[PDB]
């Protein structure tokens, strides 16, 4: 995200990176979001 | 719309901005207000090069947009994006942008005085001046550090303040002949 | 082909015989000869009379006959700085360089000979596109301008909060 | 909707920068009235 802003990248790339923090964020406070995808470990395992 | 809100907007967006920005506002400088469709046939730009420059000119304020919606001769909802130029809101945006420069120069000056005077190249970590004095053994008769057991040196911290302030004297001949492009958003 | 093959092969043979540098003009009937389309039908000799050999922008009637357009396409310099300036006077648009380029053989002499006269715009697929330099009011600054530029954020911040600004530096 | 906030009057995104403004306008004293300590 700071190299966009930096290199002044496209709005929309802006905004679905901030979409992509906001997600990660998110998920490693809760990983039981309601109606959201479960991120797994890279093996079908729920992170904690 | 006086000749000199015309002037001055083709010489601010040819400044800080590409040629696809001022090629636009040219359009709306022909025509005070002209839709979004035709600016695209006209300039044959892009539709997503299109939307992201209005997009930038959207973000400053520079032109602003009305939206109508209109049914059209097949029964097919119309939605068409109007957009004329706002010098109203322009000169005030623009004029923001000359302060935060203008008051730049201040905020630029304290991050050379955030670096550190003393440091020590050989553990690669920041020595305070009065720690150094602590650090420093009477017996040994020079300041020295006790894990790495190696002599100090502050001179190395002293040449990236140097540089630095041949930035800022450079920085202000950015702003100096924008200064005389907004007199016209005074007149 | 029936009423679409033989046009086809007009239209090549046409450019074609161009390219060898025969700027006379060509009757139907000519031309049809060395195309092996002398059966031709009739009611297609005078669709390509009246509809084919008009309505094309490559097809120029003089003298009743025939020719080539080498004029609307570019195949000089000048015609090539020509071409951009009236695109920018009219407001037209830019012209992908390979459209020039097939009109204007050798179009790397042209373009390097114009230098910055030309603004290049490099599109996704590698294509460029055109642009004539109006060289009316020009400002080029260094890049770290730019990047102190950037930095300056303006796009999370509130029409309130920008003019407020205004007021609170007093000007 | 999901971790993104609309706001409608006409709709737009709301960001999470667009928020903190209006955070930070906030006084002390409103705070009370919201059952939030400010300190
Ligand atoms: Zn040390």
């Amino acid at each position: 995200l700071r190299r966009n802003e930096q290199n002044g990248a496209a709005a929309h790339v802006i905004a679905e990176d901030v979409k992509l923090l906001q997600f990660h964020v998110a998920t490693m406070v809760d990983n039981e979001l309601p109606g959201l995808p479960r991120a797994m470990q890279k093996s079908g395992r729920p992170l904690k | 719309v006086p000749a000199a809100l015309k002037r001055l907007a083709k010489y601010v967006i040819r400044g800080f901005y590409g040629i696809e920005h001022a090629l636009a506002l040219d359009i709306l400088i022909r025509n005070s207000c002209v839709k979004e469709e035709d600016m695209l046939e006209l300039l044959k730009f892009d539709r997503k090069q299109l939307r992201s420059v209005l997009n930038n000119l959207k973000g400053d304020k520079f032109i602003k947009c009305r939206m109508r919606v209109e049914t059209a001769a097949d029964g097919k909802t119309t939605r068409h994006n109007y957009y004329f130029i706002n010098y109203r809101t322009l000169v005030n945006v623009v004029k923001y942008k000359l302060d935060h420069m203008r008051r730049r120069i201040e905020t630029d000056e304290r991050d050379s005085t955030n670096r550190a005077s003393f440091k020590c190249p050989v553990c690669s970590s920041t020595f305070t001046d009065l720690e150094a004095n602590q650090l420093f053994d009477p017996m040994t008769g020079t300041f020295r550090c006790t894990f790495c057991h190696t002599e100090v040196e502050e001179d190395e911290s002293a040449m990236p303040k140097k540089d630095a302030r041949t930035l800022l004297a450079r920085f202000n001949e950015q702003i100096e002949p924008i200064y005389a492009l907004l007199r016209e958003t005074e007149d | 082909g029936y009423k679409f093959g033989v046009l086809a092969k007009i239209v090549n043979y046409m450019k074609t015989r161009h390219q060898r540098g025969d700027t006379h003009p060509l009757t139907l009937d000519e031309i049809l000869d060395e195309t092996q389309h002398l059966d031709i039908g009739l009611k297609q000799k005078q669709w390509l009379m009246t509809e084919a050999l008009v309505n094309n922008p490559k097809i120029e009637v003089i003298d009743g006959k025939y020719a080539f357009k080498p004029k609307y396409n570019v195949r000089d310099k000048k015609a090539l700085l020509r071409l951009l300036d009236q695109h920018d006077q009219r407001g037209l648009g830019g012209i992908l360089l390979e459209d020039i380029e097939e009109a204007l053989p050798n179009s790397q002499k042209a373009v390097k000979a114009l230098g910055d006269q030309i603004l290049f715009v490099n599109r996704p697929d590698k294509k460029k596109i055109l642009f004539f330099n109006d060289k009316s009011c020009q400002f080029s600054v260094d890049e770290e301008f730019q990047k102190l530029w950037r930095s300056v954020t303006v796009d999370s911040m509130d029409e309130e909060k920008i003019e407020e600004y205004l007021k609170r530096q007093g000007i | 909707s999901g971790l993104e906030l609309y706001a409608e009057w006409k709709k737009i995104l709301l960001s999470p920068e667009r928020v903190h403004e209006i955070f930070k306008r906030i006084s002390d004293e409103e705070c009370f009235v919201l059952g939030m300590e400010p300190r």
